[PDB]
DNA sequence: AGCTTACCTGGTG
RNA sequence: CCCCCCCCCCC
DNA sequence: AGGTAAGCTA
């Protein structure tokens, strides 16, 4: 109850069975483009891979799904830090634009309150590791 | 089937493997890459006869392949039972890929007899990043390729 | 597969050949750091895959009531208290194989008959 | 004119063939002047084969090499070359027919079954 | 059906309280090879954080409910396999009685 | 011998189905010129390798006696086969040329694989005559023999003429032929001309249908 | 259903309705024909509209 | 008949035996796939045709 | 080339 | 929005 | 929703 904010997040897997560079992205609203996960979870503040990695992938041992997220790493290498990550959800004007969706319109459910970046992390990476899991028909 | 082998079972069955589509893919457990530097030997002892059989001799012009090939390897291993399965020979399969990539790519593989199915390649270089070039090469080699059949003729069935 | 990070900036490590000495290192691309490859394995496909077949196996499968039982003797400690699973392995092809686990010794076995299995 | 550089190195290593495989004769129920010979009468004999009338071959020798050297499976069908059976019809014999008397217990039991299956 | 019904939708603070007091570690400061077999625990789709012992706070969960301390329409799932526990205080949801 | 045998096959075959269109058509050939068998045609049209040898396999063929009564201004044909497979500019030249000097009435050019944009232009370059192009793989079966495909027969103008009166049509009302369509491209129909198709009917035995080209 | 244990792939797990409709359905015989006897009515409705448009 | 339905349920009871021996054989992976068929897509095709023998 | 997009979708009361 | 009709039939 | 056949944007 409470303005029945009825945004739904897609986090898409790009590319086919059997097609090089699968990549991985994330639809959120107000922006129109798919913005490739690395780059959400370094404007939540995750700046480094294998953080970013551990956030997705729990077990550090499954070489499958790692192997799966090779390609992201490199789709969100262009940006790395927060404020490149900020903009690339887009001057100074696009950067504030940006907190704003991800505070109050980003998984809008857990919070819309403010510092709560690890919880909507941990939460992005939980849909990535379900996402991966289905599509290893695991 | 011909007027002449109606009941010519074997007529059938030879159509049947002639006819129906068989890929590369259809054969293969997993592909590899590995960073095998001198290509006149190997750094994986599984393949020590491997390179004591074809690398050997011929010697069909050697260098031949300038032997200034690539240290960049590509491996694939090959079902024993769907190879058999199809009618496959380690040969058979090699002359296709040999013949789909022609000289830019030096072929060599295990022989149908040895415990282990494998198929080694590596690019043939004219005269720095590699890397991505042969994750490009062995996507077109599984999705491709086709080793026996004719294309869309997908599953055949025999019928009496 | 099983690779590394750079120890610095904790980022995803990429392959560079040292021509000059033959031999393969993995470098950092957000800072200078560079080690030299454990294996010469890069990278590996898997068409045909077996892993997560057993997917799932916590210690605590025993307290779920949904999974079926059976009076199978256990092949390292010989009990006849099992709990029964199918392959994980969520794909279209996937054999009817049954896996079993130990409720006196926590350890899977098969009712395979084709290979002699120990995973 | 190329050819005779190339049809030298194939019987280079049938001798070789011939010395490493020529022992399991001696070591159970049936020297190196004996293998160089006998080697010889493989790369003529194939040869036959190869320009008919008038490229195959090469493969054919490493058939020939592979499977006759395997043991000790094969050293049971290896034994029956050296101490008569076909010099002739070996070197045109080349497929599955070669392979170990193991491995064709399996490819027996494969074939008959596809048959089975997709005969509907 | 005749004995069905549809949740009417409860609170799920005191559900969130309760756990946090029974060893639920918060979701902030979660390291998954730290804690690698750790059931994930989710309140309305919400994912809080994780628990060591999910057996034990299942256990404690059912008999608050049985009892009448959990309010009886709130749905409480425990996926062993998947490593999981989900809570539903949710309206809409239909249940039956057994 | 390996695929080369196959080639040398393929190649036959479709010899054979060109000789069967040029008789359908009309042309004088024996069924001892079609029924040639494979040996003979080796025996014939390969060098000393025994590898087809296509520029020597190209043919004149005359009209027979009866087509000549039905079709007066029905000339001759000429049938060139090429050895490169991707048949270039220069090559048709040499080709059209012939059928202008000779002055062939129908030029057909069996190819391997492709014929150039630009000699594939300089097609309807010498009329009155007329050329055709038919890719080798498209001959090897011959699919006027087939169960499904009933006999067409390519009517005089006043044979035309005379089904249009007795059953009081316009061209339109006729019943359609495509110009690319399999059969009219055997029989070589031009548009305006009409095929009566005699097939077997379930009901009467033997039904006569007509179509026109388009 | 909730009633039967995790793979089985038996012929009452399934689906099979060994009764006759003389001695009756089993609660589960009866819930499995239930699913069965809707798809019915399903491919009715639908065939009725398809097979009318084709006919005009 | 009593003893018509005798002869109905223990060739019910026979086509159950002869479906749980191929659920047997499927489990040892003693099963061998039809052509085009997934082994489970084999054993399933099995199973229902030894049923509808059954209620034949 | 591959997006988009309008066209229709059983009968009576 | 319902109503309507919902044939036949495993061998 | 779905198959088609125009229609046109990167
Ligand atoms: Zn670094
Ligand atoms: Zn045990």
């Amino acid at each position: 109850k409470g303005s029945r904010f009825i945004s739904t997040l897609q986090v898409k897997l790009y590319g086919r069975e059997g097609s090089s560079a699968r990549t991985i992205k994330a639809t959120l609203p107000y922006i129109k483009q798919d913005i490739p996960i690395v780059i959400i979870f370094r404007a939540l503040g995750i700046i480094p891979d294998g953080e970013i990695l551990e956030h997705i992938c729990y077990d550090v041992n499954d070489w499958q799904m790692l192997e799966m997220l090779k390609p992201c790493v490199e789709d969100g290498f262009v940006i790395q830090d927060r404020e490149t990550a900020l903009d690339f959800i887009g001057k100074e004007k696009r950067i504030q634009y940006a907190k704003d969706i991800l505070q109050k319109e980003f998984l809008p459910h857990i919070t819309q309150l403010e510092g709560f970046e690890s919880r909507k992390a941990f939460f992005l990476g939980y849909m990535i590791n379900r996402l991966l899991l289905c599509a290893l028909d695991r | 089937l011909e007027p002449g082998h109606a009941a010519d079972q074997e007529q059938a069955k030879l159509i049947r493997s002639a006819i129906e589509h068989t890929t590369l893919k259809s054969v293969t457990i997993a592909s590899e890459i590995y960073y095998d530097p001198d290509p006149r030997s190997t750094v994986i002892p599984e393949d020590e006869e491997i390179i004591q059989l074809h690398f050997s001799l011929l010697d069909e012009e050697a260098e031949q392949s300038f032997d200034q090939q690539s240290p960049w390897l590509l491996r694939l291993e090959l079902d024993r039972a769907a190879m058999n399965d199809k009618d496959l020979t380690m040969g058979q399969v090699g002359e296709r890929i040999k013949q789909t990539f022609k000289n830019d790519l030096f072929v060599i593989w295990s022989e149908d007899n040895d415990e282990k199915l494998i198929i080694r390649c590596r690019v043939v270089r004219p005269k720095a990043e590699e890397d991505h070039m042969l994750k490009k090469i062995e996507n077109t080699m599984l999705e491709n390729i086709t080793l026996r059949g004719v294309e869309n003729i997908e599953r055949v069935v025999m019928m009496k | 597969t099983t690779f590394r990070f750079c120890r610095d900036c904790n980022n995803m490590l990429y392959p560079r050949e040292d021509k000059e000495n033959n031999r393969l290192l993995f470098e950092c691309r957000t800072c200078s750091y560079v080690e030299e490859a454990g294996s010469p394995l890069v990278y590996r496909h898997e068409l045909i895959t077996n892993i997560g077949e057993t997917a799932g196996v916590v210690q605590d499968i025993g307290s779920d009531p949904t999974l079926p039982r059976s009076d199978r003797e256990c092949p390292k400690c010989h009990s006849r208290e099992n709990v029964f699973f199918q392959s994980q392995q969520r794909r279209k092809d996937t054999s009817m194989v049954l896996f079993f686990v130990c409720l006196s010794c926590s350890h899977i076995f098969t009712s395979d008959q084709k290979n002699k299995r120990t995973q | 004119e190329k050819e005779h550089k190339l049809r030298y190195n194939a019987e280079k290593m049938f001798s070789t063939l011939f010395s490493k495989f020529i022992v399991p004769e001696t070591i159970e129920a049936k020297v190196i002047s004996i293998s160089q010979e006998f080697a010889h009468n493989l790369e003529e004999e194939l040869y036959k084969a190869c320009l008919n009338v008038e490229k195959i071959y090469t493969e054919k020798v490493r058939s020939l090499y592979s499977n006759l050297k395997d043991k000790k499976n094969l050293e049971l069908k290896a034994h029956v070359v050296e101490g008569k059976l076909p010099l002739n019809k070996l070197v045109n014999m080349n497929a599955s027919e070669l392979a170990n008397p193991d491995l064709q217990e399996f490819k027996e039991k494969r074939d008959k079954i596809i048959l089975e299956n997709f005969i509907v | 059906s005749l004995m069905s019904c549809i949740s009417v939708g409860t609170d799920p603070m005191p559900i969130i309280t309760f756990l946090s007091e029974w060893g639920m570690e918060p979701l902030e400061d979660y390291v998954p090879h730290q804690s690698p077999d750790a059931t994930r625990v989710f309140v309305n789709g919400v994912w809080h954080g994780v628990h060591r012992n999910p057996a034990r706070l299942m256990e404690t969960l059912r008999t608050l409910r049985r009892k009448g301390d959990i309010n009886p329409e709130v749905s409480m799932i425990r996926d062993i396999r998947e490593k999981e526990l989900k809570i539903f205080t949710d309206a809409g949801r239909v249940y039956r009685p057994l | 011998d390996q695929e080369n045998e196959r080639n040398i096959s393929r190649l036959w075959r479709a010899f054979r189905t060109v000789k069967e269109m040029v008789k359908d058509r009309g042309y004088f050939i024996t069924q001892e010129e079609v029924e040639l068998p494979l040996e003979d045609f080796k025996a014939k049209y390969c060098d000393s390798m025994g590898r087809p040898q296509r520029k020597m396999m190209s043919f004149q063929a005359n009209p027979t006696e009866e087509s000549i009564s039905k079709f007066p201004d029905m000339g001759s044909l000429w049938v060139e086969f090429c050895d490169e497979p991707s048949v270039g500019v220069k090559t048709m030249k040499t080709f059209v040329i012939h059928i202008q000097e000779k002055n062939f009435q129908t030029g057909i050019f069996v190819y391997q694989n492709n014929i150039t944009p630009s000699a594939m232009k300089l097609v309807p370059s010498i009329p009155p005559a007329t050329i055709e192009t038919f890719n080798e793989a498209a001959l090897v079966v011959n699919i006027t023999h087939h169960e499904l495909v009933p006999k067409h027969i390519r009517l005089s103008s006043d044979e035309k003429r005379e089904l249009l009166k007795r059953y009081r049509l316009k061209e339109s009302q006729l019943p359609r032929i495509q110009r690319a369509d399999p059969v009219a491209l055997y029989l070589g129909l031009k548009r305006g001309e009409v095929v009566k198709i005699i097939r077997k009917s379930e009901t009467s035995g033997r039904y006569a249908s007509y179509r026109i080209c388009m | 259903l909730p009633h039967f244990s995790k793979d089985d792939y038996s012929p009452e797990s399934k689906g099979f309705v060994e009764n006759s409709y003389l001695r009756g359905l089993t609660p589960q015989e009866f819930f499995f024909h239930a699913m069965g006897g809707r798809e019915g009515l399903i491919d009715t409705a639908v065939k009725t509209a398809e097979t009318g448009y084709i006919q005009r | 008949d009593g003893p018509t339905m005798r002869e109905i349920t223990e060739t019910i009871a026979e086509a159950k035996k002869k479906v749980l021996d191929v659920t047997k054989e499927a489990q040892a992976n003693l099963l061998t796939a039809k052509h085009g068929m997934t082994l489970r897509e084999s054993f399933e095709d099995n199973v229902v045709r030894f049923l509808n023998e059954a209620r034949d």
